[PDB]
């Protein structure tokens, strides 16, 4: 295990997965033109996200497609162009690519495009997204920045299950196509308390789950679990204060939040499972040594996956796990 | 024995046979009207009113006059770029005239003769080529990336084939509504070679779309004829691989084009099952106005167009003669000379329309980019083309 | 009149006739002996010699044999992932045998048997599932990814069709280079549904390629039924579209594989033409590993096998009996476990490998990783799994 | 015009089309496994960089495919997989993303995920790019983002005629497979002397066109030509010298060089026409960032176009031109 896991009315405790069916419940329940399709999602999905759905809401409304992701979301962008919401599943987050013309040159630039006569604002699509221990190439993958260079979409990623419910059901709800990754290592990991009703959580609204002093360090998905303790790590043996923030959203994202964070700490390092290279962790970093400057007390720190594609047997020494944080945090600590 | 298999329903065969595909002998072209435009087969005779084929007739050259005007225009530097219609204006309004007025359509690009059947102003078509600000795209788009909202025309993008998929979509949205409606979705035979294509189709039939797929087959793909296409009986051939009915019709003849468009409406609707209509045509002009088609290849604009065809059978019908085709060459001229200039003189829309519509409401990081433009331009404005722009 | 167009070669048709898809009676199912091992046609019998045939037997039985035992090493936890051949054994060993040891294969990932047949060693196929240090994969894909450059068996990725494309572009490489060589290339009816199908199909007609495609339709895409999956008469069907000579064949008959293989190769090496081969089977076994596929659904594995089939087929010639099936059980056993006890004792590759082959040459960005993580591992190492990993 | 254009034997004029053709004749005459394909090649291409190449070669090595860009990119990496060498030509770059999949999931991953068992080095994509003053949303493209972040693929832009050339030999011989983008623009416009025989241009190797000591001005594509007159306007209004550096190579890129130039002048400024978040100059900002943090005297500059999708109407305001630039180089030289 790389990592160890940690108002709205009634509650249940649920998993990831058990907060995803939730969420497309309520969905379906209070919105009669919604609909949820993809490989597999008619007998619950190969990670069980939708299990019990089509038996509730019927057929016509919960169904398989054929094999072709481009197909699928090609199909959502029309159900949305007719003002029907359409929550479309890539079944991973790996293999997402094969839409990724419809996704960049199509959705994104609907709105834009016609003038506003024309939009697919209702289109989501949702996908297992992450590092699973043993997903080699294809089952692994952490595609947002490939995403996070294309105006016009909005790519989200959750930390826990009451944060993917709110999530989701603000990304279902947005008038703007929406990319909601899940970490799938989490959905039979993570397991806490859920509201069973329908609430929101705020797009582009990073959250700052541990004040600190010292340095500011950033994450999103699992990755956020893997920094909390290294705020544990650096908090016990080196005295450092650490101001913990889950991103949240990838674009369009929290700008000020970070900075605001950067502009008190002056340090800061972002993680992420994705390879180094041209990852979100870039745009982040650029941007706050533009904003934040004069703050800056060391060079901003990306403890990053390597510039490899996602290994099979060698995972356990790619991934940006605490120990590698650690190391980064304390020789920036020591600038 | 009997085969067991859930993949298929079949007898089993005891001799080793390839099945072969039928090409030299393929689907045959339905025809209503000959050459002459003489009706061949009394019982396919559609028998239109009078004022719908007038409106048909009108339709077609008013498209082909704007198109001359147009096409000038771009070779004059006046508008950056521009498609014709040429050889095409056939499959356009014959279809076009088979649907309900409601029925929503997708496109590739040379089908601006539906939206010239559906009364689509002069103005608009010659305000989205300018990209003025008449124009409801907001001049954002290349010349001919036509929209209506209000006419059921989904705006036009470059990416071949996406469209069709994204057709299928709507169409099942539209089988839940229950409305009486069918989506339509043109596309050339050079498109029908995107994976999208194979998308679009295959879904159509597995979730039973009201959906008629409509290809235009003109030949040629800019440069690349249609033996270097496929090899198959062309692209109507495919329709039934998919379990799609399908039918392939002479493009130059809006009867035939009309007739099969308005029975696979009608079993689409009622049905809940898509439709592959392939219309055989030829594509008369260049593929666009950076393209000089006689590089790598007049039968068809002389002896098989759809305009003088339609135009000899509302001869034989006492319906129009050469007094009336004078006086509406000139009224047609005029009407597109008046949008053209109207069309030229307005300003292009403000600079602002360049930050909107991007996401439905503006990202404070994108209205961050809007000031920083805003400021730029105090200051060094007088180095952009300011005075063009509304204010 | 004659019909002018460019797209198509056809005559005109005066009434309007949609074309409807034959389903309910599809392409027939080519089969060579039935369910009891006993030729039906003699003029088909392939007349394999004995040698030949028990290899067939032996390699199906062998695969068989090793995917029970790698099944539960990962239901123990042993090996992260796995996928069995169960029912598709014949489509396997029958098509491989048909083909020339150097022809080229591009597989899905249920084709372990054509390596089989191509006496693949078993320490390498175990090699790869446990991704040790005589993975000449170097650990890096998921299990059952084979690959040997020996065998001509390109490297088995995970995502869906991408190799049928690919497979087409190897042909035409070879088509130029004139060696007597074809390409296979094998995936599932589920596969069949991506774009790069129909790319991959339509690239090899136009651009005329000595492939054979061989789809296995085993009736399930994971949960997925075909009559979610296509509408048309399955796969087969599609070939005549793209102008490919199609046939279907009973996929638990080998010799009927096998025949229809060795046609087709004779063919597309000699025309330079695609040939699609549709084999009906059913997917005995769960999807994979991570999959229980009594959750969407004993005739096929008790009364429709092809080893069960080969076997009684063995019986009726006198070449094979209980005693030999039972050696044959026992010495199997045993090969099979030689090779997994040799495998889980092997150490893993030097964590160094997770950087080579990137580019050819090693980048020097990249090599700094390598750097970093040779130091984080001098201090933290302690904390990761480096006793099992070789050095 | 938004820009101004400006040892190996006997070299001829070239406009950029013309040095491609010159290149692509240099390799079909001394690689006989060599073919050229995609839509609309074999009359000579729509931008005319094919002419004569058929007749001279043949129709089975210079050859239209149908049209399917995912299936040209898959097509050639199965050419490259039996050790021919295969260009493919993808007409505008922004017709690249239905290829996506087979360039990121496979051509990138093909060697390392077979062990080096199989491999598609010998596979080059070429393709138009950049903006042209009226291509608007999908005739103006620069995806170059897109690509940085897939470790496996190698993605190299040429400014002129004779650096086209040389680059796209490079490319073509490179054993790693390749994404060469060919800023339309120039095609005609950039005309300059050009060896008539092969030459070779290093990858991942920028050049320093121009020595300063004040600030560094990176850029790429026709985009250098932009700099280069900031450049001029720099020195002739504010005395300021400036060192301005092709990057050339995308990735891998050439870190070195850049750094060591701002080692030196202590103030760099990026530009790219590509938009803002997620774009290329984020990799390189934050990267100078972590190694010149000591010596970098203002925030990290960078001009790009906005983030939004290409205009039609709108270029002139959308591109990141000469005055936009110069007015940043302004701010940060006093910063
Ligand atoms: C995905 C994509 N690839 C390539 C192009 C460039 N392109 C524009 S039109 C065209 C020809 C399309 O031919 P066809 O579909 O037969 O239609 P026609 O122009 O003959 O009506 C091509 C290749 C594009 N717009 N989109
Ligand atoms: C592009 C892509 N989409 C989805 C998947 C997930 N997936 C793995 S196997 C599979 C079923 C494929 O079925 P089929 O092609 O019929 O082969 P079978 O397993 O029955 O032999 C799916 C959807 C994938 N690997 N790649
Ligand atoms: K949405
Ligand atoms: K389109
Ligand atoms: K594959
Ligand atoms: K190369
Ligand atoms: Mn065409
Ligand atoms: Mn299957």
């Amino acid at each position: 295990a790389h990592f160890t896991f940690q108002e709205y009315g009634q509650t249940q405790k649920m998993n990831l997965f058990q907060s995803v069916t939730s969420a497309l419940d309520n969905s379906l329940a209070k919105d009669p033109t919604a609909v949820i399709f993809g490989e597999d999602v008619a007998f619950g999905g190969v990670f069980r996200c939708t299990v019990g759905l089509r038996d509730k809401y019927g057929k016509d409304r919960v169904f398989n497609t054929p094999l072709c992701e481009q197909g699928i979301v090609g199909f959502g962008i029309g159900i949305a162009v007719t003002g029907a919401t359409a929550i479309a599943e890539i079944q991973f987050a790996d293999y997402i690519f094969p839409a990724f013309d419809q996704i960049v040159n199509e959705a994104a630039k609907y709105r834009y495009r016609s003038g506003d006569l024309f939009n697919c604002g209702s289109l989501t699509i949702r996908s297992p997204w992450g590092c699973v221990g043993h997903g080699a190439l294809y089952a692994s993958q952490s595609p947002e920045a490939f995403f996070a260079h294309c105006p016009g979409i909005k790519v989200v990623i959750p930390r826990s299950p009451f944060q993917a419910k709110g999530l989701l059901l603000s990304c279902i709800e947005d008038k703007n196509p929406c990319i909601f990754f899940e970490p799938k290592i989490l959905y039979r990991a993570a397991a806490e308390e859920v509201p069973i009703e329908p609430y929101n959580i705020p797009l582009s609204q990073a959250e700052v789950i541990q004040e600190g002093s010292d340095v500011t360090l950033v994450a999103w998905g699992t990755q956020v679990h893997v920094i909390r303790e290294v705020a544990s790590m650096a908090k016990e043996k080196l005295g450092v204060s650490c101001e913990v923030i889950d991103l949240r959203t990838i674009i369009p994202w929290d700008v000020d939040t970070i900075c605001k964070s950067v502009i008190k700490t002056g340090r800061l390092l972002i993680s992420h499972e994705a390879p180094l290279t041209g990852g979100f962790a870039s745009e982040i970093s650029s941007t706050v040594q533009e904003e934040c400057f004069l703050n800056l007390e060391a060079p901003i720190s990306r403890v990053c996956g390597y510039d490899t594609p996602f290994p099979h047997i060698f995972e356990p020494f790619y991934i940006p796990d605490k120990w590698k944080c650690y190391d980064a945090l304390r020789k920036m600590i020591n600038y | 024995d009997k085969p067991q298999f859930p993949g298929a329903s079949a007898e089993f065969i005891d001799k080793l046979e390839f099945i072969q595909p039928n090409v030299i002998s393929g689907i045959p072209i339905y025809r209503v009207m000959d050459r002459q435009g003489q009706i061949i087969n009394p019982s396919e005779d559609p028998h239109l009113p009078k004022e719908k084929v007038l409106k048909l007739y009108k339709s077609m050259t008013l498209l082909n006059t704007m198109d001359r005007i147009l096409y000038e225009s771009q070779r004059q530097g006046r508008i950056s770029f521009y498609m014709t219609n040429y050889g095409e204006e056939g499959t356009h309004v014959g279809s076009a005239a088979a649907l309900d007025n409601t029925d929503l359509v997708f496109g590739q690009y040379r089908e601006a003769g539906v939206l010239m059947y559906r009364d689509y102003p002069l103005e608009l078509f010659m305000a989205q080529c300018y990209g003025n600000i008449s124009d409801l795209g907001k001049g954002r788009q290349m010349p001919v990336h036509y929209g209506c909202k209000e006419r059921h025309f989904v705006t036009i993008s470059s990416p071949l084939a996406t469209q069709i998929p994204q057709a299928v979509g709507a169409a099942y949205a539209a089988k839940r509504a229950n409305a009486n409606r069918v989506v339509i979705c043109y596309f050339g035979e050079g498109a029908a070679s995107e994976g999208d294509a194979h998308a679009g189709f295959n879904f159509a039939a597995t979730l039973e779309c009201p959906i008629i797929f409509f290809c235009r087959n003109n030949g040629y793909a800019i440069s690349t004829p249609t033996s270097e296409q496929y090899r198959g009986d062309g692209i109507a051939a495919r329709g039934p691989g998919y379990g799609i009915m399908s039918i392939r019709v002479d493009g130059n003849d809006v009867f035939a084009v009309y007739n099969a468009t308005k029975e696979a409406r009608r079993r689409a609707v009622a049905e809940n099952q898509p439709f592959l209509i392939e219309a055989m045509t030829y594509r008369i002009g260049h593929h666009s106005t950076s393209d000089d088609s006689s590089a790598y290849r007049n039968y068809w604009d002389k002896q098989d167009h759809p305009i003088s065809r339609l135009r000899h059978y509302l001869l034989s019908q006492g319906w129009w003669d050469e007094e009336q085709e004078k006086a509406w060459r000139k009224q047609s001229r005029r009407k597109v000379m008046e949008a053209f200039e109207q069309a030229e003189r307005k300003p292009k829309p403000n600079p602002n329309l360049l930050f909107s519509d991007v996401y439905q409401e503006m990202p404070a990081q994108l209205r961050k980019q809007q000031e920083s433009l805003a400021r730029h331009l105090q200051t060094y404005g007088e180095h952009y083309p300011l005075d063009h722009f509304d204010k």
